[PDB]
């Protein structure tokens, strides 16, 4: 037998529950993206096209996207990376002009291998943005790709070199039956990147729904 | 013999062929044992967390209810159309058969439409329905099934055939009644829904080729398997019944020996409609990686 | 790097120059504290349902 | 030169090791081998708090042993009434990346922080009837890992940058910084007298600090991996640490070395949380295997197992009266045990 | 914090009036609201209650079926629609704030009030109607109830209010022992079920006025006659 004040407290608790459920419903209808990239990888350009954690909001085709940038946080990644388990996708930015600058491409490859094969992101997909393709074309015309990849064999032209970098990054995925890598080539002035991210996210959502209904 | 008989005042004629007592129990026993050993497990463990699990749980419940009453059908057959239990019991048994088949079909269609929305409209709000709404939808659908099939309990179905007692909602009678319209619709309408949903899901999937075909193929194969299983299970009896209605319209029940063959056919095809309930656990639940 | 090494050395000097007791005395003190407050520990001694606010 | 200072440091480390060896005349196990075991502890779940919609990262009891504060990755810091399971408050956070909670020992304020590198202090008792942000303490260059009130105007924080800080709340400034660690500081425990505090770091070391003077008084080693949790023994003369070695260790301040190690061959997962029961006989540890083990603090033996979480137990706490044990997990629930 | 009532005046018997109370300075949507009334020369009488969220409405028996309580949270307004007015309804009406959660202080803030002129419950007894006292002395005011106010959850639901000449009542004690925010420590309260006492130590000026004891154990809320302290 509750007292009057106890009943009023229960009523307030139920109001709190209602508000929490409404907020959860709003949050579930949102796409979460973790933005990673090497220093000067150009992820700032993507953030344009799209002191701790930086949160960027945008919308596209009535779909709300929350992007989280963690590059300003220089600490032990192992202690906060699990916070992003369940993120809808990871956007990884790599600068193609970095092949001949200092082994920067090797640092990017190591970071990509660490993130892609991470135990917290076994089923999380990666949208890979290869930035600065015009500067890459200039430099590859003036400088060889063998500086970064001594075993590279083939035309020292834009197409073959860019494809070589793409496959080099794509073969770091040791779980090819669980997640996907969506690679797009970008530049400073572009308009299709948001559509790329939207299409990849829609594919991921469809695959998740198929998993939920049990068709996989 | 003299097969003409009066059921609820209507001129039918029912046949009693020992082939029905010989062949059907062979299929019905297997259907019962497999339906138990599959659906009892599908109920013990759902397939409760998600709406899809709720709908599959309801499908399994309907299949369980339908199979548990198959031994009584087997008894009616082994004795060559001789019900030993009386009127109210077989009223209830026929009501259970009809209601559980209708519920199983409805929930097959619900699962198909949910898959359609999940694959074709990824960002519809139906994909984010909470368990409560799934429960309310499931309850309303069950209520629809009972409201449609309770006339079986309302009406009489037990009739004395000479030295025997025959219970049956499918006597060949010059009486087209709502039960037959429901019997045809339970195939034609959900079949259309299921085939459309599946075609859109397979069309939408085939437009995207982002290097994961290994499992998308599997999903497409399973959708097609569901569609073909439904068709092969339920189309035969409907086809035989449509032949029966053409005959009734043109040749009324006077020389009704002409129905003798088709009647047997019908009761040899109803068995297939029960067999669906033992396949469904394999198609829907056991295919998942558990 | 000389300043950091000097800081480390000074900290080591401060840490080394402290009074210490035998491990037996510390273990006896821990046992004594545990025994003295045993009757006041509900989790060791389940409280009757009448005196348990979480029933 | 660097070599001379290195040699002197090595000599001092050897001196400290020898001094600690001299004091290790007996083991806690030998002395406690003559006392009866606590027996089998069968604690049952008395409540289940069902508000959060994401992983709960931090819980803190009030000093009345009835109110709780919890924080989840869905923002929504929630203040609970344990006895009735009533939600007293639901505070929205300006950043959902919360990793620590604190409940002032007056009930007037609550603190939380995380990947935003700020410690936010919320006033629970205002004339307007709502919870308001009272202060935002900025100055850490890394993530906030733990925070504990000393009073209404002093709070101690630990950061991903290898530093702890003491903050005046009125001014919003660091009064003293603690700068000895070489890795991320993950946990933080205040002494009962609020004159010392111990911090465990990713450098596999714990450090005893003096709040007023602002210098590392002692350094304790022995763990092989990072230390995630730390707690003071009730008398303030000992503390327990839990690591990713799937091991807990009990250290004594006056003897200045490890006393005991809690480990089992069947446990291979790290420890998320550690706490003591009143009188310190029981040591509760929340692990990554969705479990919480109850150890006898005087005998390494395991007393019980608080099963019932479907994801890893991220935090736990014991009431000031010792009546109940709260455990929160990466499942959205937190349970009360008795 | 400010609650401003309006809409009072002079009405003929059988008429209707809509009193309003504009709220500012606090989260009105988070607070339950009460309408209380005081006759020209009598004590306080509880009228109506509307909860936060508008889920629960309670009325006094003398006004049930006649008065209607409503609230507009976005406009931060509380409305009392009174129909079929009688001479018994002549009184000053106050709007009162009240929030309910563990450790809260309901009935904490009162409005200034507006005057309207028309042309099985628990009985709270304030045995003493007047008490003359000199500054610096200690005073004790007693209150009795028909049934024990101590609930099985440990709370004794007794509230002590002080109404000074020309001012709205202000909360002194809630739940028989808890001193309200902003109240001097001179005041204290104690007692057991059916017998409660408010003790004023070091009586000072501005403690003159009428002290009322109220029960919040069950609805309808009931007040005592009121004990008057004069210097
Ligand atoms: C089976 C059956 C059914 C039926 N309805 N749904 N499934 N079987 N109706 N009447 C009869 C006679 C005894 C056979």
């Amino acid at each position: 037998t509750l007292s009057a004040e106890d009943k009023a407290a229960v009523e307030r608790s139920k109001m709190i529950d209602r508000n929490l459920r409404e907020d959860g419903e709003k949050a579930a209808r949102e796409v979460k993206l973790l933005l990673l990239g090497a220093g000067e990888s150009g992820k700032s350009t993507i953030v344009k096209q799209m002191t701790g954690i930086v949160e960027t909001h945008f919308t596209f085709k009535d779909l709300h996207f929350k992007m989280f940038d963690v590059g300003a946080q220089r600490s032990e990644r192992k202690k906060w990376i699990h916070c992003f388990e369940g993120v809808t996708a990871i956007i990884f930015c790599v600068a193609l002009s970095d092949y001949d600058l200092v082994n920067r491409m090797h640092e990017s490859m190591k970071l990509f291998d660490s993130i892609c094969n991470n135990k917290w992101f076994t089923d999380t997909s990666i949208i890979l943005f290869l930035n600065k393709k015009d500067l890459f074309e200039e430099k590859i015309k003036k400088s060889p790709l063998t500086i970064c990849y001594p075993e590279y064999a083939g035309s020292n032209t834009y197409e073959e070199a860019a494809a070589y970098i793409q496959c080099q990054f794509e073969d770091l995925n040791k779980r090819k039956d669980t997640k996907e890598i969506y690679t797009h080539f970008t530049c400073s002035t572009d308009t299709k990147n948001v559509q790329f991210v939207f299409d990849a996210v829609t594919d991921v959502i469809i695959k998740n729904n198929l998993k939920d209904c049990g068709l996989f | 013999s003299d097969h003409f008989l009066v059921i609820n005042g209507k001129n039918c004629c029912v046949f009693r062929d020992e082939n029905i007592a010989k062949v059907l129990p062979p299929v019905l026993g297997l259907e019962f044992v497999f339906g138990l050993l599959g659906n009892g497990l599908a109920l013990w463990i759902f397939c409760s967390w998600k709406s899809s699990r709720i709908f599959l749980f309801n499908l399994a419940v309907a299949d369980f209810l339908l199979i548990i009453c198959l031994p009584f059908l087997t008894d009616n057959y082994v004795h060559n159309w001789d019900w030993r239990f009386g009127g109210i019991p077989c009223r209830v048994m026929l009501f259970m058969l009809a209601m559980n088949k209708q519920g199983s079909i409805i929930f097959l269609t619900v699962v198909a439409v949910a898959r359609y929305f999940r694959v074709v409209h990824p960002h519809h709000f139906l994909n984010k329905i909470s368990n409560r709404t799934a429960a309310i939808i499931s309850c309303f659908l069950w209520g629809l099934t009972i409201g449609l099939t309770v006339h079986l309990l309302y009406t009489n179905m037990m009739t004395k055939n000479g030295e025997a007692y025959l219970c049956s909602s499918f006597s060949i009678c010059y009486n087209f009644r709502w039960h037959d319209a429901m019997f045809l619709l339970e195939f034609f309408l959900p079949l259309a829904i299921i085939l459309f949903c599946s075609g859109r899901i397979i069309w939408s999937l085939r437009q995207r080729q982002m290097d994961r075909h290994a499992k998308i193929k599997r999903a497409i194969n399973f959708i097609m398997v569901v569609a073909i299983v439904f068709i092969i299970c339920f189309l035969p009896s409907v086809a035989v019944r449509i032949r029966i209605f053409w005959l009734l319209y043109k040749y009324n029940v006077r020389n009704c020996d002409i129905y003798s063959s088709v009647d047997l056919a019908f009761f040899t095809t109803l068995s297939f409609t029960y067999m669906n309930s033992m396949l469904d656990p394999v198609v829907y639940y056991f295919s998942s990686p558990s | 790097s000389i300043a950091q090494a000097r800081k480390l050395v000074e900290q080591l000097k401060m840490e080394a120059n402290i009074d210490r007791i035998k491990v037996s005395k510390a273990a006896a003190d821990l046992m004594a504290y545990c025994e003295a407050h045993a009757k006041e520990d509900p989790l060791l001694t389940p409280v009757p349902a009448s005196e348990n606010p979480f029933r | 030169e660097l070599d001379q200072l290195r040699q002197e440091a090595e000599q001092l480390k050897n001196q400290i090791r020898d001094a600690r060896k001299a004091c290790a005349d007996a083991t806690l196990s030998q002395i406690t081998n003559n006392i009866d075991p606590v027996g089998r502890i069968q604690m049952r779940t008395r409540r289940t708090l069902r508000g959060h919609l994401a992983k709960i990262y931090a819980m803190h009891w009030g000093t009345d042993s009835r109110l709780l504060v919890s924080a989840s990755q869905d923002g929504k810091l929630i203040i609970w009434d344990s006895y009735t399971t009533n939600k007293v408050h639901a505070i929205p956070l300006r950043s959902s990346w919360v990793m620590t909670c604190a409940y002032a020992p007056s009930g007037n304020y609550v603190a939380c922080g995380g990947l935003d590198n700020i410690c936010s202090i919320y006033n629970l008792k205002t004339r307007e009837g709502n919870v308001r942000v009272s202060r935002e303490l900025a100055g850490h260059t890394g993530y906030l890992s733990c925070c504990r009130f000393l009073d209404d105007n002093q709070i101690v924080t630990s950061s991903g940058d290898t530093t702890c800080a003491l903050w005046d709340i009125e001014t919003g400034q660091q009064t003293t910084t603690f700068t000895g660690h070489t890795g991320d500081v993950m946990s933080l425990s205040l002494a009962p007298d609020t004159r010392l505090f111990v911090s465990g770091a990713c450098d596999a070391s714990a450090k005893l600090w003096d709040v007023r003077e602002g210098m590392c008084r002692q350094t304790f080693t022995g763990h092989e991996s990072d230390i995630n949790a730390i707690c003071f023994f009730p008398n303030g003369n000992a503390f327990a640490t839990g690591s990713d070695d799937a091991t807990c260790r009990l250290f004594d301040l006056r003897a200045d070395q490890e006393l005991m190690t809690y480990s089992h061959d069947n446990i291979i997962c790290g420890i998320t949380s550690v706490s003591f029961s009143k009188s310190g006989r029981l040591l509760l540890a929340g692990y990554d295997d969705f479990n919480c083990n109850v150890w006898d603090a005087l005998k390494a033996d395991r007393a019980g197992v608080l099963a019932g979480h479907d994801n890893r137990v991220s935090c736990l706490g014991v009431t000031d009266d010792g009546m109940a044990v709260a455990t929160g997990s990466w499942d959205s629930f937190l349970k009360i045990w008795n | 914090v400010q609650l401003v009532e309006s809409g009072g005046g002079l009405v003929q018997p059988g008429g209707s009036r809509k009193l309003s109370c504009s709220a500012s300075g606090f989260a009105f949507s988070s607070f339950g609201m009460h309408w209380v009334r005081q006759a020209p020369e009598k004590g306080l009488e509880w009228v109506a209650y509307i909860s936060s969220g508008s889920g629960t409405i309670y009325y006094a028996d003398t006004v049930k079926g006649r008065f209607t309580i409503s609230r507009d949270d976005p406009k931060n307004t509380l409305f009392l629609q009174m129909t079929s007015l009688r001479s018994e309804d002549t009184a000053m009406y106050y709007c009162v704030r009240s929030i309910y959660y563990y450790g809260s202080s309901p009935f904490d803030f009162w409005g200034q009030g507006t005057t309207l002129t028309v042309s099985s419950d628990i009985v709270m007894t304030q045995a003493t109607s007047s008490v003359p006292v000199t500054p610096g002395e200690s005073v004790s005011i007693s209150c009795r109830s028909s049934k024990s106010l101590l609930h099985s959850n440990g709370n004794t639901y007794l509230y002590w209010f002080l109404q000074r000449p020309g001012q709205s009542p202000q909360l002194l004690i809630y739940r028989m022992s808890n001193l309200a925010s902003g109240v001097p420590d001179r005041f204290s309260g104690s007692g057991s079920g059916t017998a409660f006492t408010l003790t004023i130590s070091r009586l000072e000026a501005e403690d003159v006025g009428v002290y009322y004891c109220m029960q919040h154990l069950e609805y309808p809320l009931t007040f005592g006659a009121g004990t008057k302290l004069e210097l």
